[PDB]
Parts: C-alpha cells; structure tokens; sequence
C-alpha cells in the first residue's frame, strides 16, 4: 500500500495510528482531501459590509445555491 | 573443613553457588531476531507461563524497557516494534517514545 500510494525499518517506525489493513490509506486520503479542500477554501474566502451583502442578495436563487464558499 | 579435594566445582561448594541461567529472550531481541525471538520465547515460556496474563504483562514491560533503551539505534527499535506486535498489545507507546 505504501508503494502503491507512492506510485521495513523504512516503515515499522513511522507513526500512523495502527498498522491495520485500511488505516494507512484511509488517513492518507483523509489528509489529502482536507488539504485539497482547505487550500481552495482559503483561496475563495480570501476574495461595505451591508452593501456587499445587499448586492450578494440581489442575484438569482440557482446562482446563489452555487456559492463557492457554500460549495 | 574441605575434606574432599575440591576444585572449580566442589560439590558442597557447588551447591553453595549453583547459579544457572537460560538464554533469555533478550538474546534475540538485543541482537534483533524477531520471529525467532517470539517463537523461542513461546517455546520456553508460553507453556511455562502458568500466569499467561501476568506473564504477558511482565514480558510487555520488559519489551518497553528494552525498546526505550535504544532510541538512536534503528535496528533495536524495529525489533521492539515487531516483538510488541507479535506479543498482542498496543503499538503506539513504543512508537510514540
């Protein structure tokens, strides 16, 4: 699994939770997903107060349903 | 009174100082003989473990001590991990250390 994801004493001293069958790739996928999300998160959220909210409230409902932040 | 001509093994003295030892698992672990380590440990002790829970806990304590002894060296650490896994206990205390 380590080799495939990349695609002994090398491993048996790392610090994933347990050496069970799934947990390794499970954590790898979880961490990668959280990072790939939060990166685009900060990217979007980095983009008048009342005025801005008023304008954002003047669009079409289907458009508002696809708010990238909400997305 | 040493009546008998004694030597390096005077019978009464030999009893007075008969102190024998068996090849304890530290031999394999300290060398690093994992599967043989567990297997010989079982051969000597598993049957001999009249208190399997108590003996298992004691062996675990020994394993933790041994592992902590050798932080820098890689081979000792790997052996510690394998022996803990073959023991049947948690594999996070030694790794955390």
């Amino acid at each position: 699994y380590l080799l495939m994801s990349a695609s002994i004493t090398e491993l048996l001293q790392m610090c994933w939770p347990s050496l069970s069958e799934d947990c390794v790739a499970s954590h790898t996928t979880l961490s990668q997903q959280l990072d790939q999300v939060l990166q685009s998160l900060r990217e979007a959220l980095e983009l008048p107060p009342l005025s801005s909210l008023v304008e954002q409230a003047a669009q079409k409902a289907p458009e508002a349903e696809a708010h990238p932040v909400q997305i | 009174a040493w009546s008998h001509l004694p030597h390096f093994s005077s019978p009464d003295l030999v009893n007075k100082y008969a102190i024998v030892e068996r090849l304890n698992f530290a031999y394999y672990l300290h060398n690093g003989r994992p599967s043989f380590a567990f297997g010989t440990f079982l051969v000597q002790e598993l049957i001999k473990s009249k208190t399997p829970k108590q003996l298992i806990q004691q062996v675990g304590n020994e394993a933790y001590v041994i592992g902590l002894s050798s932080f820098h060296i890689p081979s000792i650490g790997a052996a510690c991990v394998c022996f803990l896994e073959l023991l049947g206990l948690d594999s996070l205390k030694l790794r955390v250390d």
